[PDB]
């Protein structure tokens, strides 16, 4: 994150750090105590399926405090439709081996309804993204999370405003042109976090894009709105093994 | 009411129903009130509030 600030430990309880043999891959957002949902791209070279780590509860990297909560990737679920080392579709779900035990620094964000999704979040402005990716285009990353506040812009408007991979309906873009403010490496797979009336949603997936904080751009965001019905039916689904299902979309 | 226009009137999810109607509904881990858009929590730790926060307000 670029721009933001600390994210006061606890603030953010349904942020996941992903790992992989220890280190850092994504983000993730929890929207159960088994379920987590993150960015497609982030497992496109995977070798070892089986050495997939996700954190909550997770604030300074540099430290053990006992409130993190790790567990292995059981599952990634990745739809058909997504095509690896590419922007559209970006969005896949994990199945933690057993599930996190809800605290006060561990708790899920809301998979809203599609309907109210689009009817109404889609239109609040400002949105929350979050993770320990780098602070800066080509600067180190965070050892503490970070939040940033985001405006959400209609497609069209993101277009003209926007001075290559296409913006789809898959996808929203959100941030600043301006070059102060973004989501970047290390943050993919994070969540898009809007308020409404008290209560916080999963509206977006931090995706990729034009390098980071590059002027003339904005963030990419997967459009969770689209995958709604996706996740609800795989959640209802039984295990399958193997760690990588390639489920069909939509 | 409809749905489409300020949320139904509905703190959460809404549905619009076959004449004048409209019912709003609630995520697991919370109960719709009797004015029929408010949702309450029923258990300690519901989706989308932060305790920290939530009982720095309490
Ligand atoms: O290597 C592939 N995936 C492995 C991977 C894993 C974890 C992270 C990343 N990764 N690299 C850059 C960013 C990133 C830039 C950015 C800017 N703004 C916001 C968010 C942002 N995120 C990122 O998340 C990549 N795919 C692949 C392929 F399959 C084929 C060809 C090229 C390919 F890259
Ligand atoms: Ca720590
Ligand atoms: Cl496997």
């Amino acid at each position: 994150i670029v721009g933001g600030k600390v994210c006061p430990k606890g603030e953010c309880p349904w942020q996941v750090l992903l790992l992989v043999n220890g280190a850092q891959l994504c983000g993730g957002t929890l929207i159960n105590t088994i379920w987590v949902v993150s960015a497609a791209h982030c497992f496109d070279k995977i070798k070892n399926w089986r050495n997939l780590i996700a954190v909550l509860g997770e604030h300074d990297l540099s430290e053990h405090d006992g409130d993190e909560q790790s567990r292995r990737v059981a599952q990634v679920i990745i739809p058909s439709t997504y095509v690896p080392g590419t922007t559209n579709h970006d969005i896949a779900l994990l199945r933690l081996h057993q599930p996190v035990v809800l605290t006060d620094h561990v708790v899920p964000l809301c998979l809203p309804e599609r309907t109210f999704s689009e009817r109404t979040l889609a239109f609040v402005r400002f949105s929350l993204v979050s993770g320990w990716g780098q602070l800066l285009d080509r600067g180190a990353t965070a050892l503490e999370l970070m939040v940033l506040n985001v405006p959400r812009l209609m497609t069209q408007d993101c277009l003209q405003q926007s001075r290559s991979p296409n913006i789809t309906e898959y996808m929203f873009c959100a941030g600043y042109s301006d070059g102060s403010k973004d989501s970047c490496k290390g943050d993919s797979g994070g969540p898009h976090a809007t308020h409404y009336r008290g209560t916080w949603y999963l509206t977006g997936i931090v995706s990729w894009g034009q390098g980071c904080a590059t002027v003339g751009h904005f963030g990419v965001y997967t459009r969770v709105s689209q995958y709604i019905e996706w996740l609800q039916k795989l959640m209802r689904s039984e295990p399958r093994p193997g760690v990588l299902l390639r489920a069909p979309f939509p | 009411l409809i749905c489409v226009n300020e949320n139904g009137g509905c703190e959460q999810y809404c549905s619009d129903h076959t004449g004048t109607k409209r019912s709003c509904r609630c995520h697991e881990g919370y109960s719709l009130l009797a004015d029929g858009v408010s949702c309450t929590p029923t258990v300690e730790y519901p989706c989308g509030k932060i305790p920290i926060l939530e009982k720095r307000n309490a």
